[PDB]
């Protein structure tokens, strides 16, 4: 199952 | 055995019209077990593994919702990365980013990964306590202040601990039957003549699985890599891998040129000799 | 702007004898950015029945594809892969060869 927090935009 | 748990993701940018094409694969171990392709017509997370298939509704419509949410991170990233680098509009670039976890035997936490690249090269990386950041220029040390302030390390670490482990332990409960099986390569030797003086012989391996091998070559019991040539590990097509490893030898001395291949699937090494 | 060339290999899926089905396959990995062209070949001329995995990625970020289409050996049919790529002046040409 995919990460949905954790994963933001630089 | 040992398992993990991989997700990637590249998005290569399109000038001129459009959103970036976005892909993004899954895998455990070395078995692919979805993707995502925003040129492809269903917009949606598609399985790519029988024993995915066994996931309700509920998980396909999730895993799209995230993994299109990857997408537009993504699509916000090669903005921001351009101007970073002061880049003009006419170049197509690319993001990449990989993550996931390993569980060791007793399939319990060992390792957790997240790391991103720009153009091919190392931007910022989760490091192995998954509590701090490799940022690798200027550019990613101003992106690992914003990810500080936003908390990303405490919210992947979660997922890497948690979430991650938890399915992939599921995965390989589903999918036993092909995930906790090894396949020990099927092994041979050929001789081919380069010469009235030399001939190479080449030891194969095929049809094995995980992808994980070493080939060797021994001459009178001692190691030899001088006069080799080893292939890179390549799929067969069919979830199994192929290797190869050769050496030149003088003709009429191949009895002394022993091959040795050592795999996960076999509980002994093997030895082959022309 | 970093450019790496495609390593190639060409070899069929299952042990090659003239004669019998089986399946061609042409690797390319190494290689960075991901626009690449790749064409099999049968004497020369381009298959239309080609399919490729999905791009995907090493540690080193290098990317790799597998084509693939079915194919049979024989005694005297020429099997290729063609690549191109920004970093190759002109296509590279494979040929494939069963001893390897």
């Amino acid at each position: 199952e995919l990460a949905g927090l954790g994963i933001n935009t630089v | 055995g040992s398992h993990s748990m991989r997700y990637f993701f590249t998005s290569v940018s399109r000038p001129g019209r459009g959103e970036p094409r976005f892909i993004a694969v899954g895998y455990v171990d070395d078995t692919q077990f979805v993707r995502f392709d925003s040129d492809a017509a269903s917009q949606r997370m598609e399985p790519r593994a029988p024993w995915i298939e066994q996931e309700g509704p509920e998980y396909w419509d999730g895993e799209t919702r995230k993994v299109k949410a990857h997408s537009q991170t993504h699509r916000v990233d090669l903005g921001t990365l351009r101007g970073y680098y002061n880049q003009s509009e006419a170049g197509s670039h690319t993001v990449q980013r990989m993550y996931g976890c390993d569980v060791g035997s007793d399939w319990r936490f060992l390792r957790g990964y997240h790391q991103y690249a720009y153009d091919g090269k190392d931007y910022i990386a989760l490091k192995e306590d998954l509590r701090s950041w490799t940022a690798a220029d200027m550019a990613a040390q101003t992106t690992k202040h914003k990810w500080e302030a936003a908390h990303v390390a405490e919210q992947l670490r979660a997922y890497l601990e948690g979430t991650c482990v938890e399915w992939l332990r599921r995965y390989l409960e589903n999918g036993k039957e092909t995930l906790q099986r090894t396949d020990a390569p099927k092994t041979h030797m050929t001789h081919h003549a380069v010469s009235d003086h030399e001939a190479t012989l080449r030891c194969w391996a095929l049809s094995f699985y995980p992808a994980e091998i070493t080939l060797t070559w021994q001459r009178d019991g001692e190691d030899q890599t001088q006069d080799t040539e080893l292939v890179e590990t390549r799929p067969a097509g069919d979830g199994t891998f192929q290797k190869w490893v050769a050496v030149v030898v003088p003709s009429g001395q191949e009895q002394r040129y022993t091959c040795h291949v050592q795999h996960e699937g076999l509980p002994k090494p093997l030895t082959l000799r022309w | 702007m970093i450019q790496r060339t495609p390593k190639i290999q060409v070899y069929s899926r299952h042990p090659a004898e003239n004669g019998k089905s089986n399946f061609l396959n042409c690797y390319v990995s190494g290689f960075h950015p991901s626009d690449i062209e790749v064409d099999l070949l049968k004497n020369g001329e381009r298959i239309e029945k080609v399919e490729h995995s999905d791009l995907s990625f090493s540690k080193d970020w290098s990317f790799y594809l597998l084509y693939y289409t079915e194919f049979t050996p024989t005694e005297k049919d020429e099997y290729a892969c063609r690549v191109n790529h920004v970093t190759l002046s002109q296509p590279k040409i494979v040929k494939w060869d069963r001893d390897m």
